[PDB]
């Protein structure tokens, strides 16, 4: 029993320190996605439905197999009822039992980090919501930013005296670029965003040409 | 049967009739056919009367249930597709005999302005729903009547009181035209129950004010 | 009912009447049958109002479910190939009494020529489907009149605006000689809704648009 | 056999000391729930049915597990039969076998500790009933109080001392408050619920923000 | 077959009559139809003899295992829900000529008022249920000679000898208008069967009491 | 195997012996079976049919379990058949046999010991019958008493020289709270039930409140 | 077929008559309806021949396997609910024309006053079943001759031999009016079968005696 | 735990050693697949779909049990939707989350390794792509080329110092059996994702062509 379980923890520990960084964190245009990423085709941030986002850190195939069971959720019941029923919260709150039943039972525990964001809808006044959910189904709302991934001491110290609420686009990247540096270009990174300004549907990739405006100009 | 509701500045208003039939017999004087199914909503079925309150008590538990589980209420929107599922559910019973149409009225919290926020949906035998934009709708075998009833009083429905008087009305017409929807019975002192639902969420009417309003009515029709 | 959908130079319009009925009994006058799937294609239904709504909602789930799981939207032969699989899935239902067509319009962000990049993709109950390539077409118990009235109206689309000016006028042919299509209502206020698509994706037409152009056929039949 | 229930069961014992505070405790006018909670979404209280009440401590995914069955279990029975054949009593009892079945038989026993809780009906007279289930599926019925989660033992202690029957709210959330502090702060780190015996229907009603505050 | 309830102060009456039929041809003359379900409610059914006893076995065994499982009587609505799911998964065999339909008369422990504790409940064969009001009812192809018989004679129902009277008229005129309602046969000595239900419970009305109203009724109606 | 099969053993013997106890005799009135329990709502003795009772000791869940199915067991056989058919032997026969597959088969052994009851039917003369049930199936036919749950031998002994046929009812409680106060009593932490072989249908009665204290003094 | 059963002074006493047609052909001229189920109760069908006679098979296995699972037999009220069970059971096969109706007599062990242990219970094909208060009661295509037969005789029964003689009474006027009822068959040697039930069991009545109350009343008659 | 998945993964790394060698190229012409193969009828590279090569190293049965698979995966893909929504971008997605599961769950964990790669399609210009899914699932963008099987280094770091994009058809040949050396027509197969082909990219190289491009 308990070795089992703690080997679980470990396995799953250690495979998320090895892999790569994420960072989200909330400005004044709604949530920031970056996550260090070199692949063209590969991707670590996601939308989920029309204000909620994901981000995963750990191991692809697994956090893939998240997201796509993130996405069957909240179009499942999109439909079911409407689509103003799916919110963040239940989205977080799945997650949680799910990563909870394959730590448990799973051949081999998921080697992953998640973060489920959601901004306000369309209009309205709505503090944006930040959750993260760990390889056991241990579940936290944090207010400001979450990172996953490698070593987050260093990141999450970055930010614990550089963040600052309501910050700019580019202020928001700058200090997400500038956090992940202590753990860098536009083929390292992958950039996206929950525009809380968006009518229908908040999430935007942020690249190329234009990622590398926000970067400097 | 006859279900009528329609909207009021500032909320909306449900009123049943309470007769049921087997045939041209008269089974039942005193059935309660408008139910608060939730906070800021009333249901009114017709039809067969078990598959009616099947569906009120169903759908009652439905809503809770997911308002208990999520820790917050459905949205309106999804309160028709729940109902509008069960509706298309039962169409085959409905099709052998056992058929019920609901008609659901509603106080969306999430409007914009509170004055506009009732809602009124129909419901067809398929499922089929439609947020009805021009203030009343009704439901049963006197619809018809009760729907030509409020096409000409909606005019005087400038609150809630006003909002009830006109849906008693609308019943007392089509218990005029439909044998199978019952009239106010003085006798007895049975009237039709009614629901309304503003801001504070939704409210059984007291007897006493339906039979007042009614009373009005018949000494109006009368002279 | 009667959708209409034809194309431009560089787009597509779609336009559908806003009547429900009973039977003989009026049960709607505002009822929008024609929907924006996706940013770049809207579906126009004819036939059961409880199928025509549940068609038009989960296509459009559909549509954006792939987009999200596979990061990249459906090829048009795709959308087309969907919503076909879908009608042949009501088939028993139809059968029974629950019929309901949809009719297709699109704008191919993948075809070569930028200008002759509109589609239009009409279906039958069987879950048949076909690309028209002369210009227009119709569904529902008014298309025949519509499509004949754009048989001798079509000349005259050279943008969008005329294209409009077109699709409105052959639902108003419609609702001339069907009962089943509902024309424009000056009393109450309500017009034809429409989708335009075009490069720039599809949007809705603002309703001030269709009742000047509506009131614009009214006065010149007079 | 008897080592694997051993490991279970301090598994479980230690999950449940590694994690935050609950107390429940009646009052004159029903129920309080008072539990440590620095998050603003999650609870750890909730509604079961219309006079009883839930709280939990230990891992939230699986408390939530069990909250959500216990919601199903009391619709699905209300409906069957009728809304007032819903008893806390029931409902502890179907979370004592469901945390049998769990400890024995899951892969890994649920790290949590329940309570459930029932006011009367409105207008009648009848004394607040609280029931607790641990992790193995073990039933305690309660009369004043109920401590679940961290280390009890001292909170348990504090309540002995300053709990009086009948207390008004007020001096009931104190008094809960007191012996949470004596366990390990104000309302950005609590949660606070009450089951109203004066609610006509639904008697569960949380008490956040401002109203808290006023406490 | 004809049954019949009604509401007395402070409790309840049910009976019924004897008879059995294979269309013209009597088959029963000594046929038990009414049953204590409970503690406080009896059961009384018409249709098909096999459906009606398994019907009333059935209810009983469900009924007491609850009380045994949960260590408390279902609530009186409980009861009647309970009832009616049983009849209403009886329709397809219902339908095919198996039709059996109850009527529910119970004495409500837990009622506020507890002189208006009695409670009649009506069923149909879809599993429609209707708690009546009014203060009386019957079931079978007597129950509408019986209704209208009570109609006239229920305001002389003022303890539990007048309302036993009243049921035992009721069912005499049943039987008068309906040859498939056994009368009273004073040459067996075989009578209407009736169980009273008050807060000391249900019991059985002994037979010789049932006589003894026959007789008088009897008397009343030949001179 | 054998060693399971002992751990077993122990883990059941260990599981009961840490339970409170609980004492069931004939009485000149029918059957009494008294058991220590300070709960209000949680109840350890029960009825499973006309004239048939239950009492158990050890851990509530699996004994509650056990006495659900038995009410299954003899309501679904009277059904079936007719009430008289349902005897106190036939429930605990059902009760050896569930109780052997449960020792055997199950992630763990049920910590419980159960006694079965039956008094005779209303009018006639017949002895009551005693049934006890261990925790692995085996089944004694006992004539006067059976004691369950903690320690056994102090109440088995103080019983066995102060316990008569045909006692009162008072007398035969006197006896046993006696008994069982030895081996380890008020209204406040007393169940208390009766088999009262003078009921026309329904011989089970619980004893509570008032009642008790008055037959405790 | 006719198949009589009735209460006599300590007992009851079943008997059957002999024939089996197809339609209007006579095949069998021996049959036995009347079977000991267990050694205080008799069953008698009236029906197909090949349901009855599993009816009566299965029936009579039933009861005894209680018996030797239990230790102890049903009591008369289980019986009886598992010959109705098993009626209705078959009440499909019964609505396509395989209908068999049983006719049960037996002695209580457990009856208050033993001489009036006796039992007579009927059914019908939808499994009710009716314990008989009014001493006699018959099954078949016969049965309403030998029931008015029986109303009439029923007075002379005052022990075992006299209620032998009217049920075998009974079942010649049932065979007098209902041509599917066997009469005795004085050429052949062939008569009703009877079992006689009291505190002692279950007994096969002797053909001879049978034989003799057979030629009385025939003899009776001329 | 941690140690039965290493053991899973040193078999499976030790199994691919054991192998023979394979490598793909992106040259100007579409994508090169050289493998080093002396059967008469038994292939390691294959066709998935239109514009979708598959290439893979290790034990046959395992290797050719995933292209099966992934041939069914890309025609009820293309079935259900439209052939041009078949991508090898999402084969490869498919590939990594099977061989996680097989790797994880199965009795023996699979000894393979897959290349997957996606030529233009005809008349369109865009840069080939080049995927590696591993025994454990794991994925990996590729712009250049990828090795597989056996020692991979020494291809590896010769691929690195003769590699030159647009190479032609006869010169990256050339340092691909180079790399490879680090071979003739009776011990190599080779085939080429051509996107000048209208439809049906992949086209393979046998005898006469082969060692005519082999001077
Ligand atoms: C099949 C089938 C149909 C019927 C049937 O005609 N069933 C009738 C109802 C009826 O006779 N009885 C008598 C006792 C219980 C039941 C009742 C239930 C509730 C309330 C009052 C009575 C019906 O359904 N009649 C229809 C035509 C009707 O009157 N419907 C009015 C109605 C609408 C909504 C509602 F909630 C209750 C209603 F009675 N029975 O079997
Ligand atoms: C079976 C069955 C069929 C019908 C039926 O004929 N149902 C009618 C619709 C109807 O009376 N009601 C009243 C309450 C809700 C429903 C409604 C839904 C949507 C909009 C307006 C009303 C229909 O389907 N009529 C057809 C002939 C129709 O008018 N179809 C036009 C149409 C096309 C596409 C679309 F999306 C919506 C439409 F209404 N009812 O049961
Ligand atoms: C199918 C099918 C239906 C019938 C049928 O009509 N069977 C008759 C009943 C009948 O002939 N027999 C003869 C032997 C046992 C059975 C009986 C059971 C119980 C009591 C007295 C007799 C019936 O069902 N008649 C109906 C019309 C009837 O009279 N029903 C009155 C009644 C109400 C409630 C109740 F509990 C019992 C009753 F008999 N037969 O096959
Ligand atoms: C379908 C179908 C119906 C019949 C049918 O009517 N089959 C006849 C019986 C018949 O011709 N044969 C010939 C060979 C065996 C069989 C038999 C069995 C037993 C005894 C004597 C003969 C019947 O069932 N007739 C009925 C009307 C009948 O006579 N029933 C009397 C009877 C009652 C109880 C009993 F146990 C046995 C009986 F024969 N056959 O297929």
């Amino acid at each position: 029993m308990e070795q089992a379980m703690r080997e679980r923890s470990e396995l799953a520990r250690k495979g998320i320190a090895r892999a790569k960084s994420v960072v989200a964190l909330a400005y004044a245009g709604g949530v920031l996605f970056v996550a260090e990423n070199p692949s063209r085709s590969l991707q670590k941030i996601s939308e989920l439905y029309d204000r909620v986002g994901f981000a995963a850190a750990g191991k692809f195939n697994e956090f893939d197999n998240l997201r796509r069971g993130g996405i069957q959720f909240a179009d499942t019941r999109g439909y079911a009822y409407d689509r103003r029923d799916v919110t963040g919260r239940q989205l977080a709150n799945v997650y949680a039992q799910t990563l909870g039943t394959i730590f448990t039972e799973q051949a081999k525990p998921y080697e992953v980090e998640l973060c489920v964001a959601e901004v306000a809808h369309y209009g309205e006044t709505k503090r944006p919501e930040l959750y993260r959910i760990t390889y056991d189904g241990s579940i936290a709302d944090e207010p400001h930013f979450v990172v996953m991934g490698g070593t987050t001491e260093p990141i999450a110290n970055a930010l614990k005296e550089s963040y600052a609420e309501n910050a700019s686009l580019t202020d928001a990247l700058r200090i997400a670029v500038a956090a992940l540096r202590a753990g860098l270009g536009v083929a390292s990174l992958e950039v996206a965003v929950l525009d809380a300004n968006r009518p229908r549907r908040a999430f935007r990739r942020i690249t190329g040409s234009a990622l590398q405006a926000l970067l400097v100009d | 049967t006859t279900i009528v509701a329609l909207k009021y500045p500032g909320g909306v208003v449900m009123a049943g009739d309470r007769r049921s039939t087997q045939g041209n017999m008269i089974s039942g004087r005193d059935v309660r056919k408008v139910y608060i199914t939730d906070d800021y909503t009333a249901t009114g079925i017709a039809g067969t009367a078990a598959v009616a309150v099947e569906f009120a008590r169903l759908y009652a538990v439905e809503l809770e249930h997911y308002e208990k589980l999520e820790g917050v209420p459905l949205t309106f929107a999804g309160k028709i597709n729940r109902l509008a599922i069960m509706v298309r559910g039962n169409l085959a019973a409905a099709m052998q005999g056992l058929l019920a149409l609901p008609l659901l009225a509603g106080y969306d919290i999430h409007a914009s302005d509170p004055q506009s926020a009732g809602r009124i949906v129909s419901f067809d035998a398929a499922g089929g729903w439609n947020i009805e934009e021009e203030g009343y709708q009704a439901v049963g075998s006197g619809s018809l009547f009760a729907k030509s009833s409020m096409k000409k009083l909606y005019s005087q429905v400038t609150d809630g009181d006003s909002g009830l008087r006109v849906a008693v009305e609308a019943l007392y017409d089509a218990a005029d035209d439909d044998s199978a929807t019952g009239g106010p019975d003085l006798v007895r002192g049975i009237f039709p129950t009614a629901v309304i639902i503003d801001a504070d969420g939704a409210v059984d009417v007291p007897e006493s004010r339906i039979a007042e309003l009614a009373r009005a009515i018949i000494e109006s029709r009368s002279g």
